[PDB]
């Protein structure tokens, strides 16, 4: 049951291991490495779509 | 003007010559008394540094039958701030032609010599200024009023990130609320 | 790309075109999607940047003292009393307040750390000798039978979470689940508690998180001995929604939303630059 | 484009001059699903009867005119049977669609932020002291912003700039908004899906949400010009359905 | 359509009245090719830092205007590194991008025919004597004609009708032109190809082009309107090479 | 052969050849790649001795004592105050300085270590029974809120990452990944902060990387305590370019590269020797 | 061999006399990759008209010098369009070829150390003071060591044995170097790349590496030979580009 | 996730075992075993090639 995931590195001996020890999902670690978005929810919420080259109206 | 809502009001009015300057601030989106308490500016004074372009959209809200020329010029922070049309017109600017489009957006690039900038101000991490000239005027036909309206809208691109939390600098208290 | 990457940039020349991806309209709600690459000539850059100290269980995610729990080995007064304890909320302190205020309904899962020193209190005389001192913090959910005094029943703990913690050692730290009796914990309520529409306003009607309570184990000290409890909540597990905008004015109150009304930002001279 | 037709129930607005529509979070209305519901009766759900076109009294705008609010869906406690099922119903849930509209020439000037901010939750404006929900809103009257700091002793406060929530008003354009920009756009229509923590709530006890009008660019013209410019809000309803009959409310 | 956007370096012209582009006499700028180079040395082309937009200093625009010229490459002899590629230099080429702007309203009138005549050779108004070059061009200013006959010593002959050449005026449409209608227009965009009988050439002893900005129904509106309107001239150089680097000009 | 092993020396014999390996031309900026067996007669010696201990980690990668930081339990003045802070630099301890030094941009990851011992501050008597003193060293990035007293409210460490450290126990560690906004650390900054050459000259203007601060966490003492805490800087995954010249003269202050002139070497009286 | 051309742009060096070329760490300068950029706008890259040659001027040596130095990109502040373009852009980045010349007699005896030291940040001779920019390096002037210690108030430690930089004068060696012995040597040059721990900098605040040229062997002749040999030194950029195109500078 | 290595032993059970704990890289320890060199940029860095054999001029 270990989880070998890949560790934070930069760019331009990468792995770290990971047991859970205790019965609950609330006493896990924190999700760190979680970085999915999608910003369109709030700065483009229109009905109709927008392309950037034509005219807005 | 900061306790109305004439602070967001830039003003604009037909002239007797051109190439008068509208406004004027520097490019410290997390320092700069401008910037720093926008919806960009308050994310930042979370973090100490920051990387990427930045949008800044313009909104004229004058009437409808009165017409103008802008530009709106970004200048790298090498020479000091332009003193004229003419020193703004070396930089990275763009000329906006008030129409039925009312907005225009001037695209703040990312130059730099280093790949983040500091959030609280210095001088080895210097971004540059941002001016704003009259390229014509305004006209207008009569029955008009002379003063205008001009919003400045702040934005992030979509390769803006930011890196190494703190702790902000504009929430204080001396107890603990009760 | 990977995820949370920033996005390249592309090699653009020069235009003359009927388009337009300058010139748009705010009226919309939209805001404009405009590139470097649209305005100007760029460069082909190869962006390696990443969005990772920007996420919500980053920016949470380090825990941050929420209350200062003071309680002696002998009583002063019922400030100073043997015991003391604390109805458990997100609101006294600022800087843990106004992170989660940026949003109106959050759900997470807690950590909870002590960091629990003592002192001797002011006297004529220190000189003693006294075995360490071991600490009680108790949670009593909503709703529970609270300590009355000290050497009350209601420390036995048979049913309450209990901890204990002799001075010397390591801080305690447990983990708490998501405990609201809704879908989210709110940040905001805006409303009241009775149907009438009055009552309490706000967010206090929708937090009932119980009490802590804080003790000396120890029954006696030769002389008395002063307390502070500093409790650290970190946020794990985030889930967030609605953003909110962030405070400009600073608090007045914990049960309260209540302000001082203020300017939106500092002020300068004019709104030009003079120089060459 | 700029023309755009919304039709609910037996009421349909025309728009001639359109900046588009805000759909709320990219979120439409819709009825609660069965994996999501707590209470276990049947729901009723009006249609037509309740998810239709609801218009409010117009305000008058000045050029020394701060700004209006409107709080939901208490704004709507009388209007037609959407007033009738809030009294019948402990639990209800509503997503809306706001049209706010004011025209005045090509020779008139300003601008108008149309914000619709959940849980809105306001500050007093003589602190240490609760306020009366009077004050807040009443039935359907527009509750108005002030230019300067409010001393009432009993009400909000009601200073523009900080939006009675001590914020920013500038930074009010992540909740879902247009703008009526006079220059170019007439109208300015947002779709708000439902939102809370709560899958049904009591229509009484909580303000969902708030709609604020708010003049950033001050109206101006000239003097010979019409003096008297309305705004009008005409709200509609979407997917309305309600739980916990018993008798008439509200206390 | 009336909307066009015009990119060059790292400046950008929106117009949202375009009339259209004129294309020279159908070619687009370009570099000098293999087979008609003369010079052996190697070219320098810096193709962002010269070709860019450089603005001009605005014109008032009044009923008894007559009209103004500029002279090319020297009016862009100070304009950022254009300049300073023109002094280190003895041959240079290049086309241009002229961008001609001025609103006015919808009750204004007026009509500006807008020029590029290449080889603009002017004659002397006192015959018999040869003038000065400051009073043919200065470095940015903008030379303006007049309506009556010229009696300057030393000067061009700047009566309008004639427009310096000894040709009637109304025959500069041959030459490639815009018009600015206020009615209709409100900017004007030639781009200009490399036009000489030599491939490259001195940018200091010839004067290449001549922009002329001619009112041919004069600005009339009423008292109560706004009673100034500047016209402003926004060239970009268009694919610029030099040749024969020595020591800085230009005597 | 191993990475990292030294080379073997061949079996030479005798030469009469044109070949010319030990004339060479220095002005060609060339050093001679001369071996024992191009210029006399030599044996086959197998090698086995590596180059392991004189590695760019191996060289670096030893803890060393960066700051030393004073404060106490009672205010003296305010170098001795209830708290202290220390901006963040390798500059002011010369045993480290100078094995930075050696090149010009470095690029490592850090483990701060930190010693901190507590000692009675002399009185007329120390007779009093003390519970165990804790600390904090709250790192501060570079224009955050700092503490600007104690009881302070920046000491609630919401979002600045703090540590707790009980006396008696082991020393806290933490580790540090590389900070600098460009892709080295500057050891060397040749020139000025403003533009028009003017202000500050020197590596300072390239050295934002914040503050430190110290403090008791514990309120008081029956009789005042004196704290000393070192900072013990480990460089790790450490790379390193263009490599200096090492420094003759020692340092004069922390800021500048500023030098009193002294000989090339220690002397002697002649310049051969002279016995049999 | 030691026969040797150098061709950049216009101009050419001829050499009869060369040891070799010292190529930096090994490294060619070249233009910066897309994966190593920061910038965004289009780099200006004038490739003849900025990378060649340019002279400075000669400085005598005597039996009694200690040596100079040259401090760069501001050696070259003032040379053509190089310095044209520092003045106009915020970022550069570029490589040289250093050559220094020095030809004396086969009667003459001397020896010079020619090195490159990156980043060579130098103390002040007064220490608790601030020095002045204009005694670290003027324009093109070459500054000079001294054989003692330096008082001066506002000015760098010139001792030439501790080099300005607190080191041993015998460690430069590590830099890139060549040697000028006059028994053999005319001439040495030195090709440096970029290094700088940033991709691109301001070429006005940063000195980036520094010239040195110190007698290690002093020159000693004959009365009755030539009592005068000069040191020129002679400097190509290479690969330089610019970036963040405003006005000009530089404060 | 374990990484058995070499150990350093001398010249005339040499293994260790290593799990990486944390999710950052910054976190690893040192890299002790990492002794690749090239003294070609310092000691002859000269454009044309220079045999020792043979005269330098
Ligand atoms: C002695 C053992 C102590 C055990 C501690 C248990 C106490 C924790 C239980 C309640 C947790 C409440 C979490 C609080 C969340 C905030 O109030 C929300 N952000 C606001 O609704
Ligand atoms: C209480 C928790 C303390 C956490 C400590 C965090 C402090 C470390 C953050 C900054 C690290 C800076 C590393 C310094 C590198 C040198 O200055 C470079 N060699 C010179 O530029």
């Amino acid at each position: 049951g270990a989880q070998v995931s890949t560790q934070k590195t930069g760019a331009h001996i990468i792995h770290y291991t990971n047991i859970n020890y205790y019965k609950d999902s609330a006493s896990n670690s924190l999700n760190r490495q979680d970085f999915t978005q999608d910003p369109s929810k709030f700065t483009e919420p229109v009905k109709d779509v927008m392309i950037k080259t034509l005219p807005a109206l | 003007h900061v306790n109305s809502m004439e602070a967001y009001r830039i003003p604009v009015r037909p002239q007797t010559s051109s190439g008068e300057q509208v406004f004027g601030f520097q490019l410290q989106p997390g320092h700069d008394s401008v910037l720093k308490h926008t919806l960009l500016g308050e994310i930042l004074n979370y973090y100490a540094n920051w990387s990427g372009s930045m949008k800044l959209t313009f909104m004229y809200c004058g009437a409808a039958m009165a017409t103008g020329k802008f530009l709106i010029a970004y200048s790298p922070p090498g020479a000091g701030v332009p003193g004229s049309r003419r020193d703004a017109m070396l930089g990275t600017h763009v000329i906006w032609d008030v129409g039925l489009q009312s907005s225009c957006v001037l695209c703040v690039p990312w130059i730099s010599q280093t790949n983040y900038r500091y959030v609280t101000s210095d001088a080895y991490t210097d971004a540059g200024y941002i001016t704003c000239w009259y390229q014509t005027s305004i006209v207008t036909p009569p029955d008009i009023p002379t003063t205008s309206t001009i919003l400045c809208f702040v934005s992030a691109c979509n390769d803006f990130s930011v890196r190494l939390l703190r702790d902000t600098p504009f929430i204080t208290q001396q107890a603990l609320f009760q | 790309r990977a995820v949370g990457r920033v996005a390249d940039t592309v090699a653009s020349g020069p235009v003359n075109t009927e388009q337009i991806p300058a010139l748009t309209a705010v009226e919309t709600g939209h805001t404009s999607q405009v590139v470097p690459s649209d305005t100007m000539q760029t460069r082909h850059v190869i962006n390696y940047h990443t969005r990772s100290e920007s996420s919500i269980e980053n920016f949470m995610g380090r825990a941050a003292c929420v209350y200062i729990a003071q309680y002696a080995t002998e009583k002063v007064n019922d400030e100073l009393d043997r015991y003391t304890n604390w109805e458990i909320t997100t609101r006294q302190v600022a800087q843990l307040r106004r992170k989660l205020e940026m949003f109106t309904y959050m759900r997470f899962d807690l950590e909870i750390t002590f960091v629990i020193t003592s002192s001797q209190r002011t006297s004529t005389t220190y000189a003693s000798d006294s075995p360490p001192l071991t600490h009680q913090v108790m949670y009593v959910p909503p709703g529970g039978p609270i300590p009355k005094s000290y050497e009350d029943f209601a420390w036995q703990t048979s049913t309450n979470p209990s901890v204990f913690w002799t001075e010397g050692n390591a801080p305690p730290r447990m983990s708490i689940p998501f405990m609201s009796v809704g879908n989210a914990y709110c940040n905001f309520y805006d409303g009241w508690s009775h149907f009438s529409q009055s009552g309490v306003y706000g967010y206090t009607t929708l937090n009932n998180m119980g009490h802590l309570y804080f003790r000396h184990v120890n029954k006696s000290t030769a002389y008395p001995v002063n307390s502070v409890a500093r409790v650290y909540f970190k946020p794990k597990h985030v889930k967030a929604w609605v953003p909110r905008a962030p405070r400009l004015c600073p608090y007045l109150k914990a049960r309260n939303v209540n302000f001082n009304v203020q300017g939106v930002t500092e002020s300068r001279n004019k709104i030009t630059l003079d120089r060459s | 484009d700029r023309v755009r037709s919304i039709t609910l129930g037996n009421s349909t607005i025309t728009t001639q001059e359109c900046a588009n529509v805000v759909v709320g979070y990219g979120v439409w209305p819709t009825y609660l699903s069965d994996h999501e519901a707590t209470a276990v009766d049947q729901p009723t759900q009006p249609d037509v009867a309740t998810c239709r076109f609801y218009t409010l009294e117009s305000v008058k705008w000045e050029s020394s005119s701060a700004g209006w609010w409107w709080k939901f869906p208490e704004a709507l406690s009388d209007m037609g049977l959407f007033g009738q099922n809030m009294q019948y119903h402990y639990l209800g849930r509503t997503g809306y669609t706001i049209h706010v509209q004011c025209n005045a020439s090509k020779f008139h000037q300003g601008c108008l932020l149309v914000v619709c901010v959940p849980e809105a939750e306001m500050g007093a404006a003589t602190t240490d002291h609760a306020f009366n929900h009077t004050k807040l809103s009443n039935i359907g009257q527009a509750m108005e912003f002030s230019a300067k700091k409010s001393t009432d002793q009993t009400g909000p406060q009601t200073a523009v700039h900080n939006a009675g929530m001590g914020v920013a008003v500038g930074n009010l354009t992540i909740f879902p908004h247009q703008w009526i920009n006079l220059r170019t756009n007439n109208s300015a229509t947002i779709v708000m899906p439902y939102i809370n923590s709560v899958p049904m709530d009591n229509m009484y006890r909580h303000y969902n949400f708030t709609l604020m009008v708010i003049p950033f660019a001050k109206l101006e013209h000239s003097p010979q010009a019409s003096t008297y410019v309305p705004i009008t809000v005409t709200v509609a309803p979407m997917c309305a359905e309600y739980n916990g009959l018993r008798l008439a409310g509200h206390q």
